[PDB]
């Protein structure tokens, strides 16, 4: 397909497998999922507004709005985690095990 | 149930009926300490409804008729056995202790359900936070076992984290020689094979270890033997305090329907006492359980729900 | 499969051409087995609280019945109306292709050979 | 009602003003007549192209040109 | 008396038993009238009087 | 379970957003507002297998 | 009755059996029908199997 | 069918347990065989 | 019970049973058809609607 | 929590799951998906303890990546067409990023890793929740795409949930983690047969839902959350003793119980479409379930049994519990299979 297309997809995948291999932190995980969710605000962005689609432009703050407040939603996850733990550490997060 | 979520939407708030009587006193003291009057005195006085000592029959005076059961139903233990023979073979030890920890803890349950479905104050008598005192008293004499302490241990930890504690707790000094007076004159025959060291081990987790820790949770008042005979000194004692520490503070019409929500489900107050951790002073076979539980059914008043006994006299039950 | 047919009527319970279909008797068999599972519901309702099972809330066993076989007899006009749809679009396929369905020439067995397995 | 309003004007007068203006913003738009004249503003602002028609033979209410008498007119909006 | 508690269930919850009879009752009158219009209704579509 | 709530009870609840050649503010056409007309009034009520 | 409970078995019999003839009124399709036992009614008889 | 069990055999004593490997390798490489000759599929197009 | 009525009586069970056999072979077959074909009531997966769209003169004419 | 607010939430919850079963427009998938997440968070967070919160990090990091792919699926279908119906997808990779983003957020092996670790964190009635109400939005979005979804990868997924789910049920002794991979085995029988009938696919979900509801209400009546602490329900309440089994005998597919009937249809409708090998196989793997299960089923109706003095005291208060539609749910979930052709009302 495109080219600019691709390079928003290659981002998106590229911050797909930066929150698919954890290396310590929960916060890293969030924000390789708020990079997920910057590109596909842009990609979304570039598509309604390359087919001059007009009423679907609302629709890239809607996925901006949602998803923004998702992301409050796990930065407070976070901290309740930081306040057990003193730590955001994953490995901190396996007590699931039994 | 009669009080629920709905009735908390409609506008049975129990902060309302929360005033200044309202108070949860626990008297503790020695076997002999005579706080079983000074309680009921406090009970004259403050109008507060008073809750004798759980004893083996706790569970019996509160359901069914009020009248104690037999004991293969309730307990499978006996005061005064331990009284005779506390390092007795079959464990009767641990087991009273369990089932008087089980038994205290329905008190306590009934204590805050009715503090918290009535807003009048309730003087209890060795509560749930001062039981593990006879327990380590017990562990301290040889008559239970390490295990044993584990199993309340656990038992404690999974039951006593759900609960406030009280707000006044009045302690009694009285000594070993003085406890011994009472017990020797009171008349009991079993009740004087009670050695020196294990009231002494008593009084030292009281002084040692129950009531420092009760004093960051709540406020104590300690009396001797003859300053707790005057009732008027320790109700002028507990008016006159200035209630502020402990979890009471905190208390809004949101966590304290969640404390009367759990403590008027009996089922799930006394849920974690007969936790699966095979013991073998508590743990009763298959076939046992099973005759006491089928001898069990067949009492007066016990085959279905209350309201529901053609043995005992219940009406329309064909529509209910 | 059928979701085509209930797409210009959506929402649709019993539609209106579910009325031109026999409903199901009151004394059919899969509504008193249905009246069965409400009383079933009401003994088990009795036994799980410790009531008397047979005595106990007849005015609740005769609801739990009612309400099974309430639920249960629309349940069965709608069964009926679905299989009825299931049959007349299959004779409309059928006679609208003709080509697809042909009519097999039926062969007696007089001309059938069929290889005889001698069993011994 | 009264003597509660004269209270929470004492204690609170922030609030008041604020349920007072949040009020008046939403009951005064439908109490107005001027309200109309908003939605005939707005849908008589030529944003696109009035697109013309073929003249079948009987429109009497479609003009031929700007200058006719009829077709919407915008005398109130000049004189208001 | 017998019980030391007043059982919630002591006595017949008369709100609630008439508006289960009730209910029921509704239910089967209204499932006799649907019936009768359905078979009614059958009758005059499908031409069977 | 496609329960179409907006067609039983009549209601306009994402009708509008879903194509391009839909009623549009101020009368803006889209880029390929006559191919998705077009593919839209060719594919109607036919199906998506015989749509394809 | 003082023995109610034994005739829930027995009637439980001849409700089933009355059920079984219920069932071959349902299955009379081919009743003097058959290729086998077909014949003309007697008089006094309107089937010929019930 | 016979080779193919000859050859999950073969993978199965390569495998460790022995002769559980060998049968097991065995009938499924003679499923592999038999799905080849009969046209068995395991992933079937959705027909009707 | 007579053997006439259990002769014909299997017959009718026969002909009822036999009726429903040829039916089934006519579902699988139908269902077939209707899911290779698209042409029938059945699996007609929705499209959209041309009912959505704007037929008015939009701003620029070339659309 | 208030009372109120409690209301408010799980309505929010069911207004998220509705939003997703009405709605013609993907991002109105999206933004129930959102809703229903974001609602409920707080259920899993009810009683206030580490596990709860770990258990809700790990479901939001799960349901969060599926949501974005579920958007990079429909950002896809909006190169590749133009357009926002929830109809078939017009690109194959926007059909495997949507059936892998529903395959997350169902819990279908290999995406399973998070539904016996969450399902263990949270109390009786949010794992009822998470296994009954929160399956309803996915199993729509896949009725409603079904022309586009690849045959290989949903057979594969299908298969691999039911292995997994089945041998995942060896080494547990916890109630919740058992129910987390009956799920995940129950939801590769689901979609198995979405591609070949979906009447099935709801079948299935309908008589799964109304096991586990059955399931999670006894639980919830006997507070029992491992076998160990559900082995001592004969001397409590033993009606309570059999109803877990005649229920977990159904959930295992067992004859004449109408846990038999998803399964038994579901092979009815893979040997019409020529697959013989694929149900064989599968409920082989379900008969592994009914090892495991029937494993259980002996240690609470039978061995396991010893009690506890304190037992003797809980003969004295019956339950006040709440054990809503409990008599309903258990005749509906094993007295089914003679009224198994109404499945005809679900076409
Ligand atoms: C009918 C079947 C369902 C009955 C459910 C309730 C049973 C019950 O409460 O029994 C007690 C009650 C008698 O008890 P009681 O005198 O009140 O005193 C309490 C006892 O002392 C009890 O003592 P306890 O409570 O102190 O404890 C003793 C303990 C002793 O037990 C133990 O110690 C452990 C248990 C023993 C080991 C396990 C045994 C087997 C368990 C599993 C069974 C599965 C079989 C199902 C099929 C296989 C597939 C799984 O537990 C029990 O005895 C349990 C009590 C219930 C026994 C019966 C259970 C039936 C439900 C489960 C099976 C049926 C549903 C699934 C069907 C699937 C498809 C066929 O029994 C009955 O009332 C039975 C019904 C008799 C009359 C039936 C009339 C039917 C009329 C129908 C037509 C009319 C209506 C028409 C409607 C339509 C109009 C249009
Ligand atoms: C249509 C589908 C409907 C599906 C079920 C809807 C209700 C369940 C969800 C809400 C709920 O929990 O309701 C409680 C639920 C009872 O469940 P429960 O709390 O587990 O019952 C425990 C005891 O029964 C409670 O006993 P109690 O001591 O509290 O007092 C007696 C109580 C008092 O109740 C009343 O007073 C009710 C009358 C007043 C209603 C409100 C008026 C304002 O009566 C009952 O609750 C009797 C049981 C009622 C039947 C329950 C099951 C109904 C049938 C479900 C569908 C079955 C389909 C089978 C299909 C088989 C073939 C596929 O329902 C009611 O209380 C009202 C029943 C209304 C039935 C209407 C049926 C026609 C609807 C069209
Ligand atoms: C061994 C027991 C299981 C066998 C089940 C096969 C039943 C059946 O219908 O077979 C026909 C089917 C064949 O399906 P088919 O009939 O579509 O085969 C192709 C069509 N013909 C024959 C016309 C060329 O047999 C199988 O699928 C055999 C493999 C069964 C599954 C694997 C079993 C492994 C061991 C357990
Ligand atoms: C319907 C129109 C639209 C309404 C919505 C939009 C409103 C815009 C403003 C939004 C304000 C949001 C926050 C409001 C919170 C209200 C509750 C509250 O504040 O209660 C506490 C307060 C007591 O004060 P206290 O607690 O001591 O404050 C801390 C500092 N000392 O209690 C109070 O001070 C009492 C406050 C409530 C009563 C105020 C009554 C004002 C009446 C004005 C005239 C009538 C207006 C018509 C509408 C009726 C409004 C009630
Ligand atoms: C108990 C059931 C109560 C049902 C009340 C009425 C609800 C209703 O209107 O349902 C409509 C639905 C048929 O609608 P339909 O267009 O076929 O659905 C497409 C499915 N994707 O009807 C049905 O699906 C009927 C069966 C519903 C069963 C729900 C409980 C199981
Ligand atoms: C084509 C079909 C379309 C779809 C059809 C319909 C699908 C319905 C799916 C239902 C899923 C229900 C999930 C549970 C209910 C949601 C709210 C909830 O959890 O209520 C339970 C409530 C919570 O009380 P709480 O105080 O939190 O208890 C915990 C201890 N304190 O109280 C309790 O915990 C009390 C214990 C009993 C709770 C029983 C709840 C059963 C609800 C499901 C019934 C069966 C399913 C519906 C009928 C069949 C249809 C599939
Ligand atoms: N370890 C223990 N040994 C003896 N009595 C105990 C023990 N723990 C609690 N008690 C109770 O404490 C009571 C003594 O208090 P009193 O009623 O004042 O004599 C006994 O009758 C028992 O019911």
């Amino acid at each position: 397909m495109s080219l600019v297309y691709m390079n928003i997809m290659m981002a998106f995948t590229v911050s797909l497998t930066g929150l698919l291999m954890y290396r310590s932190h929960l916060m890293s995980s969030l924000l390789c999922l708020e990079g997920m969710m910057l590109s596909l605000f842009i990609l979304a962005t570039l598509m309604i507004l390359n087919s001059h689609f007009t009423l679907a432009s609302m629709m890239p703050i809607i996925l901006l709005v949602f998803a923004a407040c998702e992301a409050a939603l796990g930065l407070s996850l976070l901290v309740m985690v930081s306040n057990t733990y003193g730590t955001d550490y994953v490995q901190n997060l396996n007590l699931l095990q039994c | 149930l009669q009080y629920g979520p709905l009735a908390y939407i409609l506008g049975e708030k129990t902060t309302k009926k929360m005033t200044e009587n309202s108070k949860l006193i626990t008297v503790d003291g020695n076997i002999c300490s005579g706080k079983s009057k000074l309680a009921k005195e406090v009970a004259e006085k403050l109008g507060l409804k008073h809750f004798p000592e759980a004893g083996i029959h706790y569970a019996d005076s509160t359901t069914g008729d009020g009248k104690p059961l037999p004991v293969r139903f309730s307990g499978n233990c006996s005061l005064e056995k331990f009284y005779d023979d506390p390092k007795s073979n079959d464990g009767n030890s641990y087991r009273l202790q369990a089932w008087l920890y089980a038994s205290r803890l329905l008190q306590y349950a009934d204590a805050l359900e009715h503090l918290l479905s009535t807003g009048q104050g309730v003087v209890l008598e060795r509560s749930i936070y001062s039981d593990f005192v006879f327990l380590e008293a017990m562990y301290r004499q040889g008559f239970i076992r390490k295990q044993c302490v584990d199993h309340y241990n656990q038992v404690k930890k999974v039951t006593v984290c759900e609960y406030l504690p009280p707000h006044v707790v009045i302690y009694v000094d009285v000594p070993v020689s003085e406890v011994q007076s009472r017990i020797q004159k009171k008349g009991n025959p079993h009740e004087m094979k009670i050695t020196s060291a294990y009231l002494q081990d008593i009084e030292n987790v009281y002084k040692g270890t129950f009531l420092p820790e009760m004093s960051e949770k709540c406020e104590v008042l300690q009396y001797s033997a003859w300053e707790a005979e005057d009732a008027e000194k320790v109700v002028e004692d507990i008016q006159y305090l200035k209630y502020d520490k402990g979890p009471w503070l905190d208390q809004d019409d949101r966590k304290l329907h969640n404390l009367r929500m759990l403590v008027q489900d009996k089922l799930e107050v006394l849920n974690y006492t007969s936790i699966p951790v095979f013991l073998p002073e508590v743990t009763i076979g298959a076939h046992q359980s099973d005759r006491v539980f089928q001898e069990f059914t067949e009492l007066p008043g016990r085959k279905y729900r209350a309201g529901y006994n053609e043995d005992v006299g219940d009406k329309w039950i064909w529509l209910k | 499969m059928m979701t085509g047919r209930q797409a210009r009527a959506p929402l649709q319970f019993l539609p209106d051409e579910a009325r031109s279909l026999p409903p199901p008797k009151l004394t059919d068999p899969r509504l008193a087995y249905i009246g069965f599972l409400g009383y079933c519901s009401g003994l088990i309702d009795n036994a799980i609280r410790r009531r008397p099972v047979l005595s106990a809330g007849l005015h609740r066993q005769f609801l739990y019945i009612t309400s099974f076989v309430f639920v249960g007899y629309y349940l069965l006009k709608r069964q009926d109306y679905m299989y009825a749809v299931r049959d007349h679009d299959m004779f409309s396929y059928i006679k609208s292709h003709p080509e697809d369905f042909p009519e097999k020439d039926k062969k007696t067995y007089r001309e059938v050979f069929e290889e005889f397995h001698p069993v011994r | 009602v009264a003597a509660f309003l004269k209270n929470v004007w004492a204690k609170e007068p922030v609030l008041v003003a604020s349920f007072a203006i949040a009020g008046l913003a939403v009951i005064l738009p439908t109490l107005s007549p001027y309200t109309k004249y908003s939605l005939m503003i707005n849908r008589a602002t030529p944003y696109n192209y009035p697109v013309p028609l073929r003249d079948d033979g009987n429109m009497p209410d479609v003009p031929s040109h700007p200058q006719d008498p009829q077709g919407p007119s915008l005398e109130w909006l000049k004189r208001l | 008396k017998f019980y030391i508690q007043e059982p919630p269930h002591g006595s017949p919850n008369w709100l609630k038993v008439g508006l289960t009879l009730g209910t029921s009752a509704f239910l089967w009158i209204y499932l006799i009238k649907q019936h009768n219009e359905d078979v009614l209704e059958y009758k005059r579509r499908n031409g069977l009087e | 379970p496609f329960f179409d709530v907006q067609k039983k009870l009549g209601v306009d609840l994402d009708h509008w957003m879903t194509i391009q050649s839909a009623e549009q503010p101020h009368r803006i056409p889209a880029r390929c507002h006559a191919f998705e007309k077009e593919w839209i009034e060719c594919a109607h009520g036919i199906g998506s297998i015989r749509a394809e | 009755r003082d023995h109610w409970i034994h005739v829930l078995v027995p009637v439980g019999f001849v409700f089933g059996y009355y059920l079984d003839r219920k069932n071959d009124e349902k299955l009379a399709a081919f009743r003097n029908k058959s290729l086998l036992y077909k014949r003309e009614l007697k008089p006094q008889e309107e089937v010929t199997w019930k | 069918p016979l080779n193919y069990l000859i050859g999950g055999c073969a993978g199965g004593l390569t495998l460790g347990i022995g002769a559980a490997a060998c049968a097991y390798m065995g009938l499924t490489a003679a499923l592999v065989k038999m799905g080849q000759l009969e046209g068995w599929k395991v992933f079937a197009e959705p027909k009707v | 019970d007579a053997p006439e009525k259990n002769y014909e009586r299997t017959m009718a069970i026969l002909q009822i049973e036999s009726e429903k056999a040829e039916l089934r072979l006519k579902e699988l077959e139908v269902r077939r058809l209707m899911r290779a074909k698209g042409d029938g009531p059945w699996f007609q997966y929705p499209t959209i609607d041309k009912a959505l769209i704007d037929h008015s003169p939009k701003a620029t004419p070339d659309n | 929590m208030n009372p109120i607010i409690l209301i408010i939430i799980l309505m929010t919850v069911m207004l998220g799951t509705i939003i997703v079963m009405i709605s013609t427009h993907w991002l109105l998938i999206w933004i129930g998906f959102e809703m229903n997440m974001l609602a409920i968070i707080p259920i899993m967070m009810k009683k206030h303890n580490p596990r709860a919160t770990e258990a809700s990090t790990k479901y939001f990091l799960t349901q969060s990546t599926a949501s974005m792919l579920l958007m990079m699926a429909i950002i896809i279908n909006l190169m590749f067409s133009g357009q926002w119906t929830v109809m078939k997808l017009f690109n194959p990779m926007a059909s495997m990023l949507m059936t892998m983003a529903l395959a997350m957020k169902l819990g279908m092996a290999p995406f399973h890793f998070w539904v016996p670790e969450v399902t263990q964190g949270i109390p009786l009635s949010s794992g009822l929740i998470l296994l009954t109400w929160q399956k309803l939005a996915p199993m729509s979005v896949l009725y409603q795409i079904l022309p586009s979804i690849n045959l290989d990868l949903i057979l594969t997924l299908s298969i691999l949930s039911i292995t997994i789910g089945g041998w995942g049920g060896l080494n547990q002794t916890q109630l919740r983690k058992i129910m987390a991979y009956s799920s995940i085995a129950h939801m590769g029988w689901m979609t198995a047969v979405l591609l070949y009938n979906p009447t099935m696919t709801l079948l299935n979900l309908i008589i799964y839902i109304i096991m586990t509801s059955t399931m999670f209400t006894l639980f919830m009546a006997n507070s029992t959350t491992t076998t160990l602490s559900l082995s001592h329900t004969w001397n409590k309440a033993p009606i309570m003793t059999i109803l877990v089994l005649i229920t977990l005998l159904s959930m295992g597919g067992l004859p004449p119980l109408s846990g038999f009937m998803p399964k038994w249809m579901i092979i009815q409708e893979m040997t019409k479409n020529d697959s013989i090998i694929l149900p064989t196989l599968m409920a082989i793997t379900a008969l592994l379930n009914l090892y495991f299960y029937m494993r259980l089923t002996y240690s609470t109706a039978l061995t396991m049994f010893p009690s506890t003095n304190n037992m003797k005291m809980k003969w004295q208060f019956p339950t006040t519990k709440r054990m809503t539609l409990l008599p309903t749910m258990t005749v509906l979930s094993t007295m089914l299979l003679p009224l198994t052709p109404i499945l005809s009302i679900l076409e």
